[PDB]
């Protein structure tokens, strides 16, 4: 129906709905700095699945959305499942999710993988509101289970909205799966 | 092939690749497979392309409101005329050598037809089309391809099967509305998900007490999975209760429980409002399966169903790519169709928190059936049988089952063992044969 | 290689000096802010915009790597690369996904151009640095195949055109003998 | 296998592992096969490594201008005596145990040969060398293999294809200069692209419009297709003029289109100069492919390629694009040529980017069930009673050898096909085992 | 095939897939194959999972010291019941239907026996186990699986090969350590390796000029080659001495040297101390293979040996997966240990500088085997014969040398023949045929270290 | 992880303190800095500088990885490395190359070493920091087979010496059990 990807989904009717204005800011600029230093720290938390950290760095009014990705031809005016996507979460289910690995009872995860989430082609943006950026990255997957199967890669784009808080926090994320047909066995982890 | 009809199942056929080549000429050459719905085309001109194993057929609604399905192929030398997933188009353009095409499938342009062909003499362009699927149909909306040209019709194959088919999709004179799919690769046999979904009750406290524990959730031994044609399906016994008392125990809308009573029969009803027993999950032989469940909503103590249809798609004899699509009745409240696919986006799909640990019992199972040991194993699924072939449990009776076909209560492996048996039926069949087709006469 | 290149006649000459730059240096933070920002719009296939930020007498070298010995002194097919462009044939390339007629392409790839292990360099020259890279493309089409990589490494020599850097040199180390991808119908 | 032979084309044959298996077997064992052309090791020790399918080997320039072809395999063990593409090297040093080999393939280094192999009685090391090829010719510099022994010559294979090949590579006294190869892996196969340039001038107008709109270029029904021998080509009309005004209106220099008479026969020359057809594509069977075309410049200036179809697999071809120029040519000539050749075809080539698009989608229908039902139609030109559509270019119309016709057509599609399924059909080559040592 | 029992050898052998099925059908069909050692799961409730070819097996250790290998497969429904590769666990629950099993291998829990399968009658549990390995022994603790459940025993098999096995693997009475192993993939059929172990001493000085140069070791043609049972070896020639001056000079200590001598045998010693050949490579039919080396030291030039144990475990015609292991005498000083695999680590395995360049030969003769060419040539491995098929030199005697089989001095390619040889033999035996187990109508086995 | 290595007795104790660094700290910059040159080193081969950064009581070392189940309190192969080195292995390594004997990288692979994911910390030692990041390694080699890709995480110690940062510890947490390369005839 509107026209972010957030808009269009489903479940995105409580979301943030800032946006960007200006173009990219400098390097050494104090909020792109924060930026990165923030995208990075999740990697690393995400990495080493600690879910329950991670967590505490998201917004309760969190949109966390990866719609699914279809190929289409050049004037479609589209390219994502009309109304179907990979993650649509809010806080409740995001945190239910992570409640699941806590419970370690997710067999699917006991052995666990092996994660690194490469973080790369960061770029920050001034909004339309007071304490909010927004972020532009890249996201490299790795992943590897056990002894037999070869490791999968996932490729993406984000773009993020974070908001300051006390601390920076995720408050909106659109990711861009750059496959249609996922090559994972599934996707208890998260991007 | 023996020990199938014994419930004892030869553990390398989840992994064999002759089982596979051979499954392809019998099991996915003869049988009625699922491509689509109606309601992913609603538009004239609306297409998606979808796949029966390796062959990719347009599915498209023409400019007077039916459906067609057309292999998707240009008639002069090969080329794929779509080479989108969907999207809306009033004709295909072939970029090689520029035929072009009517989303009903009509050719329009074939360049020099007359110079260089020497017209109708040299190639048959008068009333030519995109070529069909070899055998289409339909039934609640749900577009099914067999390859075979003299394969009986679709009503005829699901037979009886149509009774429970309806719960999951004719809730409605509306109609049936489906979206996605979700697609993502596993590795394990096709086989494995269809058994599951078929007659699997016995998994559910072990593989999913992680999404109990979350309190997702608010007697899973006193459900029934029943029989009826080629499918099968379990189900919940719900608590004491009328048709309407028991329908919103389960989430659903009065005015939704009044507009099911409209499209299902006494007997539909009967089993929900006397019997009580309410769908959970099933297969339709061979690669076809349901769930419906009614996990509690986000804010507070209610419950909210929502339905899965999947396709499971074959590549190999060790890996399957799942199509899971959710599904809601046309005329649910708009807030009704975002909780029931939030449900669903939580509980099964690309991101769903029981299929993960499915699909790990699956593709762990398709792990052992690839060594030598598994083409000297075979595993026990005769839960229900004694050693003598008597039955454990009774048959349920017409008093306390009013669905068509066979039905029991108790964990139990009636349903694998009727699916296998169904397999190994069309593994005996003889190869399909079929003409050639000389396309340009 | 931008010397040894067939049409590499009218290219710049200017080559790095001294150690890299820090990575607080305002002319790194350029360097470094000039190449993402291509990424986003190599991505997006934004192939004109992208047109606009690079200079009239561009070379755009990309040669065929071969394995050969180690005491061979080069590891390049003789006289022939995969791009060797200036501006003209880099915008009649762009021009063409323009007419929209350019059927490898319709559908659209979904591409990711990674960049990182940036690093700059002072030239010999005024206006000018030398910008070091490696990138990954990761692409997909379609719901069939299997995504492709691509490795390489880049040196670019930047020119400093108003209150705005441009390209002026790109010179490809690709990762690759034989290539794994249908086409090079992207941009690196 | 009687379909093809009536022009209808069973549509599984573009992606089946049996037909592979075979044409392996039959079209692969049995072939010329393009490897490598003379320029490309011009001076002493030079080397390429180039393979048939999947077999190694070297060759290489010794050092009194002659060339060889040598399996690419130490005799001992079965090591690879060369592990680069190419280089230069006046010996091989095998590392696993140090056997040596001259850059022409005869043996130097066999450590402790005669304390532990006990002498020539028990390993022959007089005289050996680094196996040749099983057959090994060459045409106008370009070189072949034959993995049948007792193969005909490439002469003889070629007969009067020999014709119009010299017009891609012998333009002078001088020779003819290749560069490259660029090399990528596509999902398509390998007969495809054979075929395409073998006879397709039909596609060009719809795959190829992205490159007239941009304005590269400066009637296409006009053209000649023609065949002889084992191979078959494409050809563009060019308007009224001489010889030398049609070498010229096409980007030919006066003392180039010179050198060129003098290697070119009248008989070559009327196809130019009267006929007034000039080479576009060819395909020789099974998997050796030319392109010649002349862009406008950055005037219009040709370009050569030359292709081999490595396959892969039922479903994935190797494309080697070769780009090639007579030697004597201006070195701004050879500059020009080169950009074209880069923007038209090979790795970045802005056609070959969308007739791999073709090729690659047939391949994809070809993989289902559905392809195991299908005959397509490749008998344009053909009525359904059997009879022409256009008639045969008289002896007046066209002075080259084979048959030739005007218009858009499918006989060279066929006549491919149809070469393909009579080396489908012969028995599997049987060749005695080498017993290497003795 | 005729041609192998000459010593020339069809080049396709190495990468062909007809003859890969062929080999899964025989060769790993009726081998003993090796999993792992005791001394992998010392304690109580250890384990490792371990692969014969695509076919998961736990090796675990019970509470009363003797070991177990399970196939690893829950009797339900076929799921893995233990999706590890390691750890110490006292029953292993599987996730699908919540079935569980003791470590030795007796099921406990089976939910809804009595109410849904109808007890005994239904499905057998009383005294059932996870299914075990159809043939299992071990010797000096090194741990087989043979899937014909009639091969002859593991001792019976290995024969007088055993005299040169205790060399690598029972220095004491306290038993070997073994640990890894670092797992890798090579693009090289398994049978190279193989050979190369069982007695290639020609490649030695080519294929590793490049650690000599470096100065990492302190002639070879004087090595002895031996062969006796099913598997093969290569030795060195040294200096003149007694037992403990040759053990000694190699780098064992003085208290090694004794312990030794407390487990070998008279004739055992005599082939060091008399006839002076140490032990180097070895293979074992048909995948399992020995190295043992003494490079210097780091801080000076004394030199230290050390010993690796490597399983070639096959994954097609022309993939392998390397298991490399380091082992080293229990009761060797803790700062042997650390030097011991310090010089492993440099040599051999994952980041070995001399496996590094033997793998390259290796993939590079995989790579010749996969074309046509290679279906029309026969390899020469004829190499200590003649034409006429005489022998180039002699049999050394039993004064020369004191251990079983028979042995030669000089470069040759003899065992290579044996090995080859008996793989012929192997795929002219019959498809091994083995009646279906219908699950639902374990011996301990004793240490040995 | 450099405590359980079996030749880790040698090793720097300093660990982390604080969280990371800011992005802008000289410390950071200077670590990173110093990755993203030994990066163009090792993608070079240049084995011998790269080697001049690396202090004389290196621990270098990348332990065997092993899928275990949750609480088992470890993930590598106890007592097994693949790299386990000091100055002394890690230097007669490299000479084995200088050689040009090495059979095995001649010809050389080509590499690609991308590093990402850098962040900083102080440690409980005057002159250290402690540098984490991630590091995929794309190789390709010959004319026939496909690339392969390592992943890992590292951390490292820096410690200043002069004017200038070295190395000395690496920890390579490698992100497979059975590595699907030829050989580790690289570095990392
Ligand atoms: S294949 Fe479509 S026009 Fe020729
Ligand atoms: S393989 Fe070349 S000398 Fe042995
Ligand atoms: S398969 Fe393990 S308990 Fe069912
Ligand atoms: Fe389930
Ligand atoms: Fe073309
Ligand atoms: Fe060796």
């Amino acid at each position: 129906e509107g026209s972010t990807y957030s808009e269009q989904a489903v479940l995105g009717d409580h979301a943030s709905r800032v946006t960007r204005t200006g173009t990219p800011l400098r390097f050494d600029d104090r909020r792109h700095l924060d930026a990165h230093q923030f995208l990075i720290d999740e990697a690393y938390l995400l990495d080493a699945q600690e879910y329950q950290t991670w967590l505490d760095n998201i917004t309760d009014d969190i949109h966390y959305l990866m719609p699914v990705r279809v190929t289409t031809a050049l004037n479609s005016g589209f390219d994502t499942s009309p109304g179907m996507a990979h993650f649509d979460e809010n806080k409740y289910s995001l945190s239910r999710r992570v409640a699941r690995f806590v419970t370690e009872h997710a067999w699917t995860e006991d052995p666990p993988s092996r994660l690194r989430h490469y973080i790369t082609n960061i770029r920050t943006f001034l909004t339309d509101a007071e304490d909010h950026l927004v972020v532009e990255s890249a996201e490299l997957l790795f992943r590897s289970r056990g002894d037999v199967n070869e490791s999968a890669l996932v490729s993406c784009g984000r773009e993020d909205l974070l908001r300051r808080v006390g601390e920076w926090k995720l408050a909106r994320r659109t990711i861009f799966v750059d496959e249609s047909v996922m090559r994972m066995q599934n996707l208890a982890v998260f991007l | 092939m023996e020990d199938i009809r014994r419930g004892m199942i030869p553990a390398h056929i989840y992994n064999d690749k002759e089982i596979f080549e051979r499954e392809k000429a019998t099991v996915f050459s003869r049988s009625w497979l699922f491509v689509a719905h109606e309601s992913e085309v609603p538009q004239a001109g609306d297409y998606v392309v979808r796949r029966v194993l390796e062959d990719s057929f347009i599915i498209s609604r023409d400019s007077k409101g039916g459906i067609r399905a057309m292999f998707n192929m240009c008639l002069h030398r090969g080329m794929q005329v779509c080479r989108a997933e969907m999207g809306n188009a009033s004709n295909f353009r072939c970029p090689y050598h520029g035929w072009s095409y009517r989303n009903d499938g009509r050719i329009i342009g074939l360049p020099f037809h007359e110079e260089a062909y020497g017209g109708e003499e040299g190639f048959k362009k008068k009333g030519q089309t995109l070529l069909p699927a070899p055998n289409l149909d339909s039934y609640n909306g749900m577009i099914f391809i067999n390859m075979d040209p003299n394969a009986e019709s679709l009503s005829d194959y699901l037979g009886d099967f149509k009774f429970y088919l309806d719960y999951y999709t004719k809730q409605s004179e509306s109609g049936l509305e489906v979206r996605g799919p979700q697609r993502w690769r596993v590795k394990a046999n096709w086989k494995i998900g269809a058994e599951n979904f078929a007659g699997d009750m016995y998994h559910t406290p072990q593989t999913h007490t992680s999404v109990v524990e979350i309190g997702l959730f608010r007697k899973r031994k006193d459900g029934a999975t029943y029989w009826a044609g080629p499918g099968g399906g379990t189900t919940y016994k719900l608590p004491d209760g009328t048709f309407d008392e028991r329908m919103q125990y389960v989430g659903y809308t009065a005015e939704m429980t009044d507009r099911a009573k409209e499209v299902w029969s006494d007997e539909q009803q009967r089993v929900i409002g006397a019997d009580g027993f309410m769908i959970s999950a099933a297969s339709v032989f061979p690669n076809l399966s349901f769930v419906h469940n009614w996990p509690k909503v986000e804010d507070g103590d209610d419950v909210l169903p929502f339905i899965s249809i999947r396709l499971w798609q074959p590549i190999s004899e060790n890996e399957t790519e799942v199509l899971s699509f959710f599904a809601v009745d046309r005329s649910a409240p708009e807030e009704f169709k975002k909780k029931s696919y939030k449900a669903y986006l939580m509980c099964f799909g690309s991101t769903g928190m029981f299929e993960q640990d499915d699909v790990e019992n699956w593709v762990s199972l398709t792990n052992t059936s690839a060594g030598s040991m598994a083409r000297r194993l075979l595993l026990n699924s005769r839960m229900g049988l004694l050693e003598d072939g008597t039955r454990v449990s009774d048959e349920l009776t017409a008093d306390e089952f009013h669905g068509p076909g066979t039905a029991q209560v108790g964990y139990n492996e009636a349903n694998q063992r009727k699916l296998l048996e169904m397999w190994a039926d069309y593994l005996e069949k003889p190869a399909l044969e079929v003409g050639p087709t000389s396309v340009g006469t």
